[PDB]
RNA sequence: UCGA
């Protein structure tokens, strides 16, 4: 068992995949760094999900995993799993396949505004979310939103500024409050699979 | 034996007329979805399911009980068929 | 013995010798001659009526046998003796109207110890033949079927040996090339919606009929172009699947004895409900005494008495035709039996029961026993009459009178509910008459004959009769619309002209007779609906 | 409750080297009396392996802890030279009589279900005799005779019977938590909560702050609907 | 060929032809099935707009019994081929989606 | 119209010919190869209608 | 006169082989047979 | 499961008592002893 | 020969057969003829048959009806009911589900109990000598493959339990059901139409006990 | 177990072969085990003659 | 032409008092 | 075992996931259908790949699988798999995860021209490809290319027309010939994982 | 040939 802080990596691309991991607490992102220097979020790892799957088939990790929150993960030895464990791994990998395909669909559905609304609503159902007097909120940066909405920081900031001026959301200190859930739901159109 | 069968035979000169009245009334009830009934909510026939008491699906039972009440009027040439059907469809749509 | 011997079913030793080998499948015997003869045994073979003919070895390895000595028992035989049934403990008395009109009540104990259990095998067959539309093929690949449905089928499409099959299950998979046709516009739209091409072949697989099923014990396949086998012209291959089932005695099955007493099993009571002897022994079968006096077969009664004597003395008897055991000897045997039935109890430190005393009171009131004798003597007097004290298992109180109880030989006949139970909603119709077929094997409907029609007429039930004559038979539009109405929750529509009447009309036309349906104005009415005139 | 014999596909099969057919073997196995010493033991699988010219008895079964065979002299099958009997029988604890068709118990594919006669009590008789207590006559003396198979003791059986009767007599005393799937909650709530190992409001109640919010699907949008539900019922 | 009047049994009570079913005339079940199919088809088509429903009906022969071509349907609505084929395709797609959701018409696929 | 009566009478050759949709000129039934009905035969589709 | 064998049990077939029919080709039909033929003749003793 | 016991009484002279459901055979198993006791062993007064 | 074969002279037969060809006349007349076989009587749908068993616990207007038999006889009604309840998406799926015996769950039996509520079936025994050869009974679903018959009607049917079999019929329409429940019900026919004396009366064991 | 038989009637002969009515008839008909020259004029032989 | 099919009882009509009265008012106002 | 024709579906979204499938021969596409009628290619199933993964975790399929060629598939019962089978399933699912994530990266890397070239080169390494005198070729429609390059048919047709004018490729009858592998390689920049 |  090991705890990781926000922005800390669990493993890096090109490094030996000797260890399989299961997320116990927090939120993890699986990402890739492109030649142009753009960072792209490939998929979201939620509590209970297995990641570092490369250890089951290859010799090295192919993508980089970064903790989005304070995270608690459990290391496991692939060769030491029993029938039940393999069953859990199969089920969870299937679920992650469904969710990554839904994410795929999300990335190509609707304008930037819709993708941003959908991603915010998705994050609202993750350990990245919490709530206070002002209402429900999610702790996320514009850069990460860009990484998970197939866009760049500036455009995301512009659209979020529009949403702030329209009263749908409010933002400060990497922290976004969702003031109008209904409107955001209408903007997103279809929801993104959170489970 | 069917409840009040002797009294039902009493109401008619011929058993077959009783049968016709019951059958036709059952057809009316089925057609209009029981909302034309002369019965009262406490007089409604019940059936025991796993859930509990529900409305009896059998229209013949309904018709026979209704007939036993006396609130129904039966005979020959009481009213033209079309007029009857249309007034019934006006009072109880489909 | 002689019946079994001449029957040839059972196996006997040719000469004197010693038994070399004993197996389920075979018995090897070494005779005096020194020659070693091997006799294979028939195991679970299907007879013409579907009963299982099978031989079981009655000897052990190294046993010394003589000439004509029993080696293996055939079917329905016990130690060389004819066994057509089982020996059961029977009580003669009415029971809650469950014995009404020759009906029979049996104990669940019979099922527990596998009495009246019988093996039955049914033969199924399917042919794959050459057609002008292409070859029929027997395969595991069957269109539009889930893996659940094809589970017990092997690579070739034949059900695996030992698999349990129930109604609806596939025995042998078969596909046949679909006859050419034009798809309805609805089918066009559907095909377009799902984007799936309509398959060339159709599922013609042989399936298990309603009410049947069991364990698959054998599979036989015969192809074309393989050594030793040739089928009729046009037939590529034939597959046979033999399915056997263990049949326990159940409600509706038919039992009978050798004296002509026969009845169907109407009720199977738990052991605690069964009438029982004072020592706790429950009876097996309860037979109604009302069947005896009118039928005048008293042989079953004597068989019951002698069967009681034999039950307690632990012996069997041979009573030849017309020169057999008479009453005095049976009384003697009954006394010898009573000694064991009672003396044992008295030795065990137990005296007469209160209820036995009451029953004895009522018995001397009936003039069955002589007043003034001891309870033991009176019980003996009753036992000599073939009657015993019987306790009601429900109350615990005894029956108010002495009842005849003893061992009876009862057989289970070939008539069983499982074979005879049948029902039909809709199904196959006849070519010419368009009326439902007959028989369970064709999934046919029941015949409503002239006399039944007479009955309906006498009831003055006109719409029921009309249903019988139209909607449930040869009225095509009528039956279609009726089915659709019932599945839609609507009331059934007015029936139309029965097709057999149209057939009648055209057949009368073939005989140069003009049959014209007329209205009240005597104007022609067309029952052929625009179809039969130019 | 079950029988599997090696290389035997069904009950109507026959075993080479063995005199008795499979049906007869199962019939013999029906007479087997098995005593569980451990009250918490509800099922045991006995294994038997034998060969050669020997008559197989109940003793030949491989001994299992807390399992006593009361009738070890019971014959099972006669085996010949080259005859091989390797089988596993499943024996369960139950009540009454359950036919093979009813339980349909199979440890494996080729396993043959067996008619289960659970009741250990073979016979029960009772005698009522006259007795007197000095002043009063016609009094009753009750004697209960019980025959069992040895697995349970007659006294034990009697005690269980009396206990049953008493417990049933208690029934004359009194004269005369919903599924989330049905609650009508959000669809995401339905699917997530359901597949998250719970299906009721009781379990939703069990889910503390560090449980409900831990669920991967659940966040804040869910917590809203949930709260509303807790506002509708209280 | 063999006579339909071939006797079965030693009594004259039964004939061979009496045991031969008619596979030609559709059983009540078939007619019912087809009717339910048409009704479910209309139910599903009531989701679509009037023009794209009329298109499908014209192309698949539900109306007039003949299957109109893209050119004739297009000429009837006065629009270009490619466009009518496009809205036909789109309509069919929406039908696929609604089917995947409701699962209503699957059981009629046999 | 409702059927109230059934009349039976002899049929003239004229009536018989009026019933007829055609004359069967050949003893043939169906073709041994194609299994289709033979033209002008007892099972001809041109006379008694389409299969 | 050639019948499907009745082999429910050995006694069935044994009896079947020893049965005597007055029906069949070259013999009585069912309407032909009156009281005289179906009766038990005195000569049936030890034979039929 | 635990059977329901229902009671329907008319005055002090008459009563009906229903017990359901019960395991097979227990109907008379409970029914018989109660009948015997109620007629014999219930305390009362008489001239 | 075509019109009436055997009418005049030796009947023409097919080669290698003594069997007379069947002409139009033979088709029209006789026991196997059109009139008696297919016109004055017919084979019918919604019918069944089984062995009868005594039912002492039954009421006079009741009979024991096997669940499987009822499942087949009332099959369309059962389909409709399975459509009303959530057991099946539609009728086709329900039928596909009834096709395999192992696909049958326990809720459909409850549905079948709901379907037959208040309705009656007809029991028939051959030979049917009088109108009481057919009677109406309210069916009570029972396990087992046997039909249970009330004792009192045994005399009218001349029925006994030595292996006798009876046929069951389902009146479909409201009119037919009315006719069966009112006119044809066993409890409503207690007296002989011939002598006027009671037909349904105590007999055998009943008389014995009384 | 013990078997007690009653009756004083002594049958001088046992039951005949029960299937002899078939066996002897067909055997006489075929005359297969009889050498052709020693066959009687019966059955198949009689038919040929 | 017997029982429920007899022309005597066949044409018998049934009507509830509510609808019967409604029809009566309808016929009176014409 | 079951054979499927081109454009025929193996299973539909929302339908009972009672059967797990393994592609033996051909090429299968896993796609999602939007209400608006747009079709999007979510992932490519190659011979040896397991699909219908929903059978391992859920009750119904979430996505639609369509055969792009003549295909041979094997049906499997999830509950009847042994250690070895579960191992193969796990490894293969990991491989498909890597490939679907690489596909994710591909969808957001480079302009339409590059994405099209990359997709063509990818298809060149699938059963969708074959070869004759004209050179190596792939049997694929412009619509499918649009579905698998995050664009619509029209623009794809335009770019392909440009490539025809430039001599890089040639097209007829839903059949595209790759004439200059080097040029296409340069246009694509980064290659797409074919296994 | 049965069964009732
Ligand atoms: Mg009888």
């Amino acid at each position: 068992m090991k705890r990781f802080a926000r922005k800390e990596t669990i493993y890096l691309r090109g490094e030996e995949a000797r260890t399989l991991y299961r997320l116990e607490e927090g939120l993890v992102r699986v990402v890739e760094l492109l030649p142009d220097g753009r960072l792209i979020t490939l998929r979201h790892v939620l509590p209970g999900d297995y990641f570092g799957e490369e250890a089951l088939e290859g010799k090295a990790y192919r993508y980089t995993a970064e903790a989005m929150t304070e995270a608690v993960v459990q290391g496991l030895e692939p060769r030491a799993m029993d029938h039940e464990a393999l069953h859990r791994v199969a089920r969870n990998l299937a679920r992650q396949m469904r969710r990554v395909q839904a994410y795929e669909a999300h990335l190509q559905t609707g304008e930037l505004r819709a993708r941003i609304a959908r991603y915010l609503l998705f994050l609202a159902d993750t350990p990245l979310s919490a709530r206070d007097r002002q209402g429900i909120y999610v702790t996320v940066s514009h850069e990460e939103i860009a990484d998970a909405t197939a866009s760049i920081r500036e455009s995301v900031s512009k659209v979020l500024a529009d949403l702030r001026r329209e009263g749908l959301i409010a933002t400060a200190y990497r922290r976004v409050y969702l003031l109008d859930l209904a409107a955001l739901e209408r903007e997103a159109g279809s929801a993104l699979e959170a489970a | 034996a069917e409840p009040g069968i002797d009294k039902l035979f009493g109401m008619v000169d011929s058993k077959y007329r009783l049968t016709v009245v019951v059958a036709k009334r059952a057809q009316q009830l089925l057609r209009h979805g029981f909302k034309n009934t002369v019965l009262e909510p406490e007089e409604r026939p019940k059936m025991q399911t796993l859930e509990g008491l529900f409305d009896d699906p059998n229209a013949v039972t309904w018709a026979m009980k209704e007939l036993l009440t006396g609130r129904l009027v039966f005979g020959e040439n009481l009213v033209p068929e079309d007029r009857l059907q249309k007034e019934m469809e006006r009072l109880y749509p489909v | 013995e002689r019946v079994v011997r001449d029957s040839l079913a059972a196996l006997y030793a040719e000469e004197d010798g010693e038994v070399a080998k004993v197996d389920g499948n075979r018995i090897v015997v070494r005779y005096e001659d020194g020659r070693l003869v091997e006799y294979p045994l028939r195991r679970f073979y299907r007879s013409n009526q579907g009963t299982a003919l099978d031989q079981r070895p009655r000897v052990v390895v190294g046993q010394r046998v003589r000439k004509g000595d029993l080696l293996a028992d055939g079917p329905a035989s016990e130690n060389g003796f004819l066994a057509l049934g089982q020996n059961v403990l029977v009580a003669i008395m009415p029971f809650d109207g469950y014995n009404f009109e020759d009906a029979i009540v049996i104990s669940e104990e019979l099922l527990k110890r596998d009495f009246y259990t019988s093996i039955h095998i049914e033969r199924y067959e399917i042919e794959a033949r050459d057609t002008k539309l292409g070859p029929e093929r027997i395969t595991r690949d069957i269109p539009h079927l889930s893996e659940a449905a094809l589970r017990d089928l092997d690579e070739e499409g034949v059900v695996r040996i030992g698999a349990e099959v129930k109604p609806g299950d596939i025995l042998v998979g078969r596909t046949s090339f679909k006859g050419e046709s034009e798809p309805t516009p609805e089918e066009r739209l559907l095909r377009s919606i799902f984007g799936e091409k309509a398959r060339d072949v159709k599922d013609t697989s042989l399936r298990v009929p309603p009410g049947e099923g069991g364990i698959v014990v054998r599979t036989v396949r015969l192809r074309r172009g393989d050594p030793g086998v040739e089928l009729k012209p046009g037939v590529r291959e034939v597959v046979r699947v033999y399915v056997a089932q263990k049949r326990k005695l159940q409600v509706g099955d038919k039992l009978a004895n050798r004296h002509g007493n026969k009845g169907v099993v109407a009720k199977i009571l738990p052991v605690e409900d069964m009438p029982h002897l004072p020592d706790g022994t429950p009876v097996d079968v309860i037979l109604n005494p009302l069947g005896v006096p009118s039928r005048m077969n008293l042989g079953q009664i004597l068989e019951t008495h002698l069967g009681l004597a034999g039950y307690f003395l632990g012996q069997r008897y041979i009573s030849p035709i017309f020169d057999g055991a008479k009453e005095p000897e049976i009384k003697e045997l009954l006394a010898q039996a009573f000694e064991v039935y009672f003396g044992k109890r008295k030795g065990e430190g137990f005296g007469v029961d209160k209820r036995e005393v009451e029953v004895l009171r009522r018995a001397e009131k009936l003039g069955l026993v002589t007043p003034g004798k001891t309870p033991e003597e009176q019980l003996k007097e009753l036992f000599l009459q073939g009657k015993v004290v019987l306790y009601d298992g429900r109350t615990g109180e005894p029956i108010e009178g002495p009842i005849v109880v003893g061992q009876m030989f009862i057989m289970k006949l070939y008539h069983m509910v499982e074979d005879k139970m049948h029902a039909r909603s809709t199904g196959p119709y006849s070519l010419i008459t368009q009326q439902p077929l007959g028989g369970k094997a064709q999934f046919g409907g029941q015949r409503f004959g002239e006399m039944e029609v007479w009955a309906l007429e006498a009831y003055g039930a006109a719409h029921t009769l009309q249903e019988m004559l139209t909607l449930k038979s040869d009225d095509i539009e009528g039956r279609n619309a009726a089915y659709e109405a019932i599945i839609k929750g609507e009331d059934v529509p007015e029936p139309s002209v029965p097709e057999s009447f149209r057939v009648l009309v055209k057949e009368l036309q073939a005989l140069a007779l003009d049959v014209q349906t007329l209205d009240e104005k005597d104007n022609p009415v067309d029952i052929f609906e625009g179809l039969a005139s130019k | 409750t079950s029988v599997y014999i090696e290389d035997v596909l069904h009950e109507f099969s026959t075993i080479p080297g063995v005199k008795e057919d499979v049906v007869e073997i199962i019939l013999n196995l029906k007479e087997l009396v098995v005593r569980f010493l451990n009250p918490s033991l509800q099922t045991v699988t006995l294994l038997l392996k034998a060969e050669g010219p020997k008559e197989v008895k109940a003793r030949d079964f491989l001994p299992v802890a807390d399992v006593e065979i009361m009738n070890p002299d019971l014959h099972i099958a006669t085996l010949e030279e080259g005859g091989r009997l390797n089988m596993e029988v499943r024996v369960d604890r139950g009540v009454g009589y359950v036919p093979a068709e009813k339980h349909g118990i199979k440890d494996r594919i080729n396993a043959i279900p067996v008619d289960a006669v659970f009741s250990p009590v073979r016979r029960v008789a009772f005698q009522v005799e006259d007795t007197r207590l000095g002043q009063r006559t016609d009094l009753d003396k009750l004697t209960l005779r019980i025959w069992t198979d040895g697995s349970v003791t007659p006294l034990e059986a009697l005690n269980q019977a009396v206990e049953i009767l008493r417990e049933h007599l208690t029934y004359f005393s009194n004269p005369q938590d919903l599924p989330l799937e049905e609650l009508g909650l959000s669809t995401r709530v339905l699917h997530s909560l359901k597949e998250e190992g719970i299906e009721s409001v009781r379990a939703l109640l069990a889910l503390n702050l560090k449980d409900l919010k831990n669920i991967p699907g659940i966040g804040e949008r869910s917590l809203e609907e949930i709260k509303e539900a807790l506002e509708k019922k209280g | 060929p063999v006579s339909l009047e071939t006797p079965i049994g030693d009594e004259k009570d039964s004939f061979y032809g009496d045991f031969i079913p008619d596979e030609h005339l559709p059983s009540p079940v078939d007619a019912a099935t087809q009717s339910l199919l048409s009704e479910e088809l209309e139910k599903a088509l009531s989701k679509l707009s009037e023009r794209e429903a009329m298109v499908l009906k014209l192309r698949k022969g539900l109306i007039d019994g003949r299957e109109h071509t893209l050119e004739e349907v297009g000429a009837f609505f006065g629009v270009t081929r490619e466009r009518i084929r496009q809205i036909e395709n789109k309509a069919l797609r929406k039908l696929k989606y609604h089917e995947s959701r409701t699962r209503k018409l699957r059981d009629f696929l046999d | 119209k409702e059927v109230r009566k059934v009349r039976i009478a002899l049929a003239s050759p004229e009536k018989i010919r009026s019933w007829s949709y055609g004359e069967v000129e050949k003893p043939e039934t169906i073709n041994y190869r194609t299994l289709k009905p033979e033209r002008d035969g007892l099972f001809d589709e041109r006379i008694f209608g389409p299969i | 006169l050639s019948q499907f064998k009745d082999e429910t049990n050995p006694l069935s077939s044994l009896r079947h082989k020893r049965r005597i029919s007055a029906l069949g080709p070259g013999g009585l039909t069912r309407e032909r047979a009156g009281f005289d033929v179906r009766d038990v003749h005195r000569t049936h003793y030890g034979r039929i | 499961k635990a059977p329901v016991f229902t009671v329907r009484t008319q005055g002090r002279e008459y009563g009906e008592f229903v017990l359901e459901p019960l395991e097979r055979g227990f109907g008379v198993t409970l029914g018989n002893p109660l009948r015997r006791i109620l007629l014999s062993s219930i305390p009362g007064t008489a001239v | 020969a075509l019109l009436d074969n055997g009418r005049r002279g030796a009947p023409v037969t097919n080669p290698g057969s003594d069997r007379p060809l069947r002409s139009l006349t033979d088709i029209l007349s006789g026991k196997q003829g059109r009139f008696r076989q297919n016109l004055l009587g017919k084979r019918v749908d919604y019918s069944g048959r089984s062995v009868i068993v005594v039912g002492p616990q039954l009421k006079l207007h009741q009979c024991g009806l096997p669940k499987r038999m009822a499942l087949e006889l009332f099959k369309p009604f059962l389909l409709k009911k399975m459509e009303e309840k959530g057991i099946a998406p539609n009728v086709k799926a329900a039928r596909r589900m009834l096709e395999r015996q192992r696909d049958i769950k326990d809720e459909v039996w409850d549905a079948l109990e709901e379907v037959i509520h208040g309705k009656v079936v007809l029991l028939n025994r051959a030979p049917t000598l009088h109108r009481l050869g057919i009677q109406a009974f309210q069916p009570v679903l029972v396990e087992g493959q046997s039909i249970q018959l009330h004792p009192l009607v045994c005399e009218a049917f001349n029925a006994d339990f030595d292996g006798d079999q009876m046929a069951v019929h389902v009146p479909l329409s409201s009119f037919a059901q009315a006719e069966a429940r009112i006119q044809m019900l066993s409890a409503h026919n207690l007296l002989s139409p011939a002598s006027g004396e009671p037909l349904a009366k105590p007999s055998r064991d009943i008389i014995l006990g009384l | 177990m013990e078997i007690k038989r009653f009756g004083r009637i002594r049958e001088v002969i046992p039951l005949p072969p029960l299937t002899e009515i078939q066996v002897e008839s067909y055997r006489r008909a075929l005359q297969a085990d009889v050498p052709p020259e020693k066959r009687e004029n019966v059955g198949i032989q009689a038919a040929f003659r | 032409p017997a029982g429920t099919g007899s022309d005597f009882v066949r044409f018998t009509q049934v009507v509830d008092q509510k609808t019967l009265k409604a029809i009566e008012e309808a016929r009176k106002e014409a």
